[PDB]
């Protein structure tokens, strides 16, 4: 259950907060790799083609 | 008459009751089965009188 | 209604969200309701008495 972590009733009942942690950090890290890659192959390659 | 006359409700009121109104509405988590019934308790009397 | 939260079954229609909004204005009447007292009770009605 998310909705076990969404209730928030007590710390006995899911308190998941760990889960959507684990879950931005992802998204930080999958997004921070898209945008490297992007600049890498839309920008920085064609810089290293020139030099 | 006249005591009421010679009273007045201090207008602050109004702001402090505007940051304390949205504290109680702030709340929007029901974390349990007692306030999921008191909240369907309040929705099913609101909906019934104009029903 | 609390399994289909429990699942993300994708084909329940029944989301629960209404309750929130009137637990929320019952527990707004009451905050507003206590405040004014207190309002009244501290402040107001010693200066009603003085009048």
């Amino acid at each position: 259950g998310f909705y076990y972590y969404q209730r928030h009733f007590v710390d006995s009942e899911l308190e998941c907060n760990d889960v959507v942690l684990f879950w931005r950090i992802q998204r930080m890290l999958a997004i921070t790799a898209n945008t490297l890659r992007q600049q890498l192959t839309n920008t920085e390659v064609r810089r290293l083609e020139k030099n | 008459e006249e005591s009421i006359k010679r009273h007045k409700w201090n207008d602050f009121a109004e702001d402090s009751l505007r940051v304390i109104q949205h504290n109680a509405l702030e709340d929007r988590s029901i974390s349990d089965k007692q306030q999921w019934d008191a909240a369907i308790y309040f929705m099913e009397e609101a909906l019934q009188a104009r029903l």
